[PDB]
């Protein structure tokens, strides 16, 4: 089925196509593929618009291909599309953050462009569909409707004007690619991404090579609009989703477990036959006076290695997107760079980290399972190491990152109140990889008021060697299930 | 909680977290505040609003403490 | 003789005999889901009214026979109307005042309409008047003499039902602004019948105290006396806990607030008397005619009775099938023995 077909056979039942060709509402807004998915879903849910699976997919794809955003228009807000768990969401000012980011992310707003009249219709949609909106906290404290008309609508119109849709990707992304990235909780990886065009989609296989092993996933993907790549792949009973941006023949983005989007990894991929280019090096740190194995991922790297003063070593292997080095740093801690195949490789020499932090340092986990239809939502943590830097600055905007370090993980009550409730006892547990698994959902008769296995927790990580005074904490809210969720939160 | 992406910041008493930055002021148990949130669609981005969008969401679960397992997520479970 | 009229999802109104501490009658309403919202009892305790159907309709029912006597549908094909939490029957039982939050439903867009108050003749259930009203009004309550209609919004709005106008605003948002931060008021519970006083807790803070200091936050009590027509607002304690609603006793000497704890307040000293914990979260609060029993409801499916002086639990009445009351209003009425 084609988009034009669904527009005329389903959408036209209510949406008027003006004499100029443009459609009422439809041609007065631009948004991401996820955005269009949500709008079409509402037409089906709220207005009884009957759509077969093929029609639904066709219209959403058509809208993404003709009325989407450019990749630049998504800058600073891609976290919401990637379902990135380590993120921060806010509006341009207190007024917009409180008014438009108190239910769903403000990113949902920032990833749209509309005419002034349409932004007006959108605000009317909100108070019309959610009449108690003006009675809720942050709304009943002001003349919500008056302010919406005089300040919010004009702000949206002025800040996110319609503009023009970008041209759709028009090349053939088929071929073999080399990739590199990392998965919080497991580590760094290299690999391959192979695309094979099939009609308007692509057959896709992604292979992830970690230090301890490899695994491949196969499925289907497609490029939406200017450069939004979306794909679903599987291996056995495991299914993952790829949310990448494709620009200049290079993929970048995040992939995640289809059943638990908090679990996933980030990567970049370029054509395997490309000129010398470094994607990443793992590890990116060198423990002074200790020979270590380093995997430099990239294309056409070869074995021409030029090392600086404080580092000596050699190339152990090369080819297939990875050149393995054997290096040893000597001297004072700090940034160190070398060249391989004419490309710069940045590392960091150190004897011991000045401190470690927990990423994320504030997050949630959600109870689930227990016979219910909503699965638990875990929380992944990683202990990051740092170097004070030149100005000492134990924890400021100039520190040097050392990367994730293996560590011992533990949970405990955040404060006295949580301890009285024994939250740490019923809220769940964290394993040796920093993965926190929440408890069963539903009222727990063992707790006071038969309350849920929710909890106000603290996550503590402890790393290794030299001076060994490395510990960091994170604030974790083991909270309740969410019954409403969407492509864009 | 700008860091708690996807959670609500309207604390009446809230859904993911309460006004005191904890979870003890949320309904005890959550099931006791579930319909108070659902029926007037107080947190439509987190709990199904039966006032307009999902009128039949709680059908068959009148005894929320006993039948909470019947309540479904309205998101087909995807990315 | 005291009785309680409590809504139970998805389509019921339960009459509870407080003396027998048992269910008296279960009224089932057609096309009422997901839950009745605001019930009202006419003088005599025989006829009642209740908003239902996502607050878009209202039915008249016979509390003894359980039959639906009539119905009012506020919505039309081109305009969806929500009464939300605003619906009140006049003291003489002849007029229903219904709040209306409307949205016009065009082909492919919505058009929010100005909020209104509609007056219906109770006996015939006929729409008799409609006038624009302030937005953000939760509860509507009649003056005891029936000459004024009050609407609790960003200010206490005093409307003249006969003229269909807003004649006076009693300050809420600006109350003692030189001393206190703008009052935060969350109130959707209709439960003033036993005292003639519509009351709600509100939250604020002393402006001259460090906002980072807990001592800065205070809990106040707002009381709108429907008989005298006077509204009072005053601090009653330093805020350490939150209450969803409050009810005043017939004597007008005490107020009781509840959520996760139950607390009694002395309205003569404007101070706390006692506090006790609760087995689970509750929303609604009412007081018996003799003022000796405090009734908690809402949230789940049980009405809990507490001694007004000791706050000791006296008993519990479970609704049929433990059907939840959600945030619907729970009323207490009487029948001549
Ligand atoms: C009548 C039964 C409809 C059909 C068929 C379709 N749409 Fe619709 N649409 C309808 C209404 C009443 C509204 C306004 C209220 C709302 O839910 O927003 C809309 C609105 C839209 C919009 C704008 C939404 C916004 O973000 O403000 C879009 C982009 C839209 N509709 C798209 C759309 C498409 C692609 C349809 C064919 C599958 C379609 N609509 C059909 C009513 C009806
Ligand atoms: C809670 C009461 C909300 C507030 C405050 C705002 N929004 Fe919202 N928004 C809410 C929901 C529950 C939904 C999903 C509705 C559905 O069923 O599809 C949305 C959706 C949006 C969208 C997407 C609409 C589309 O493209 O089809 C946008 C662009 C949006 N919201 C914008 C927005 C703005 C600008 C707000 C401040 C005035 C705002 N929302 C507040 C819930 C709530």
């Amino acid at each position: 089925v084609t988009g034009e077909e669904v527009l005329q056979n389903a959408c036209a039942a209510c949406h008027v196509q003006h004499e100029d060709g443009r459609w009422e509402r439809i041609d007065a807004a631009r948004k991401t593929p996820e955005g269009w998915d949500m709008t079409v879903t509402r037409m089906m849910r709220n207005h009884g618009v009957a759509l077969e699976p093929e029609e639904r997919a066709a219209i959403v794809r058509h809208l993404s291909d003709t009325r989407g955003l450019s990749l630049a228009e998504t800058e600073e807000r891609r976290y919401i599309l990637e379902r990135e768990p380590v993120a921060w969401d806010e509006g341009p000012d207190t007024s917009m953050t409180q008014t438009c980011g108190r239910c769903h992310s403000y990113a949902r707003v920032a990833l749209q462009r509309r005419t002034p009249e349409d932004w007006k219709h959108l605000v009317n949609f909100h108070l019309g569909q959610f009449p108690t909106l003006e009675y809720q906290a942050l709304a009943r404290d002001r003349d919500w409707w008056g302010i919406a008309q005089a300040e919010i609508i004009p702000f949206l119109a002025r800040t996110y004007p319609l503009g023009e849709a970008p041209d759709a990707y028009a090349d053939d992304a088929s071929g073999a690619y080399v990739l590199a990235g990392r998965q919080p909780g497991r580590g760094d990886y290299t690999g391959r991404l192979v695309l094979k065009k099939a009609g308007e989609d692509y057959e896709v296989t992604m292979t992830l090579d970690f230090a301890d092993g490899s695994r491949s996933f196969s499925g289907t993907g497609r490029i939406l609009g200017a450069g939004e790549w979306r794909a679903t792949l599987s291996d056995g009973t495991v299914t993952i989703r790829q949310i990448f941006a494709l620009q200049d023949g290079r993929f970048s983005g995040r992939w995640h477990d289809a059943d638990s989007d908090v679990i996933g990894g980030r990567l970049a991929a370029v054509k395997a036959d490309a000129a010398p280019q470094v994607l990443a090096v793992a590890p990116a740190r060198l423990k002074i006076g200790e020979e270590t194995q380093l995997r430099v991922a990239g294309t056409g790297l070869g074995s021409d290695l030029t090392l600086p003063e404080g580092v000596a070593g050699s190339v152990e292997s090369a080819g297939n997107g990875v050149t393995v080095l054997k290096l040893t740093a000597t001297g004072t801690p700090g940034p160190v760079s070398l060249e391989l195949g004419g490309q710069k490789v940045d590392l960091v020499a150190y004897d011991r980290p000045d401190r470690i932090s927990i990423v994320p340092d504030l997050t949630i986990a959600r109870i689930g399972g227990n016979g219910g239809p909503i699965p638990k939502v875990p929380a992944q943590f990683e202990a990051m190491g740092w170097l004070n830097g030149p100005d000492g600055q134990p924890g400021t905007g100039d520190d040097i990152a050392l990367g994730a370090f293996p560590a011992s993980w533990a949970t405990d009550n955040f404060d006295e109140e949580a301890e009285k409730m024994q939250d740490a006892k019923y809220a769940g547990s964290i394993d040796d990889t920093g993965l926190f698994t929440p408890a069963e959902a539903g009222p727990n008769p063992e707790r006071p008021m038969q309350t849920n296995n929710a909890g106000n927790l603290k996550v503590i990580a402890t790393v290794d060697a030299e001076g060994e005074p490395l510990s960091a904490e994170a604030h974790l809210y083991a909270t309740v299930q969410r019954f409403v969720d969407a492509p864009i939160r | 909680m700008n860091a708690l992406v996807g959670c609500t910041t309207s604390f009446d008493p809230g859904w993911e977290v309460d006004a005191f930055g904890a979870v003890s002021n949320l309904c005890q148990p959550m099931e006791a505040d579930l319909y108070g949130c659902a029926d007037p669609c107080w947190w439509p981005a987190q709990v199904a609003d039966t006032l307009n969008t999902y009128p039949n969401w709680s059908a068959g679960a009148d005894d929320v403490m006993q039948d909470w397992r019947k309540l479904q997520s309205v998101f087909p479970e995807t990315k | 003789r005291d009785y309680i009229l409590a809504p139970a999802r998805p389509d019921k109104l339960v009459v509870i005999d407080t003396e027998k501490m048992a269910v008296d009658k279960v009224i089932t309403i057609a096309d009422a889901g997901p839950t009745p919202m605001v019930p009202m009892v006419a003088p005599g305790g025989r006829i009642a009214y209740a908003t239902v159907n996502k607050s878009e309709s209202l039915v008249k029912i016979d509390l003894v026979t359980g039959e639906t006597l009539g119905r009012i549908d506020l919505s039309t094909p081109e305009e969806r109307v929500k009464s939300l939490f605003g619906a009140a029957l006049s003291p003489d039982g002849k007029t229903l005042a219904i709040y209306e939050s409307p949205v016009r439903l065009e082909l492919t867009h919505f058009e929010v309409q100005p909020t209104r108050v509609a007056l219906y003749d109770a006996e015939t259930l006929s729409r008799r008047k409609a006038f624009e009203a302030p937005r953000q009004i939760t509860m509507l309550a009649w003056a005891r003499d029936g000459s004024k209609l009050y609407g609790l919004g960003r200010d206490l709005h005093v409307m003249d039902p006969e003229a269909g106008t807003l004649v006076e605003d009693k300050p809420i948002q600006s109350w003692e602004a030189e001393t206190y931060a703008q009052p935060d008021v969350l109130a959707v519970w209709n439960q003033h019948e036993s005292s003639g006083v519509m009351a709600t807790p509100f939250y604020t803070a002393r402006k001259d105290i460090d906002p980072a200091d807990p001592t800065a936050y205070r809990t106040g009590l707002l009381t709108m006396d429907l008989e005298t027509g006077e509204m009072a607002m005053r601090e009653v304690r330093i805020m350490d806990v939150f209450y969803f609603s409050t009810a005043v006793n017939p004597a007008k000497t005490r107020a009781f607030g509840a959520y996760n704890v139950l607390e009694s307040f002395d309205l003569e000293k404007n101070a706390s008397i006692k506090r006790v914990p609760l087995p689970h979260s509750y929303y609604s609060v009412n007081v018996s005619t003799d003022g000796s029993t405090v009734w908690l409801g809402g949230a789940l499916g049980d009405l809990a009775a507490y001694d007004a002086e000791t706050l000791e639990k006296k008993g519990q009445v479970d609704l049929p099938g433990n059907a939840s009351m959600s945030l619907a209003s729970v009323r207490l009425f009487t029948r001549d023995e």
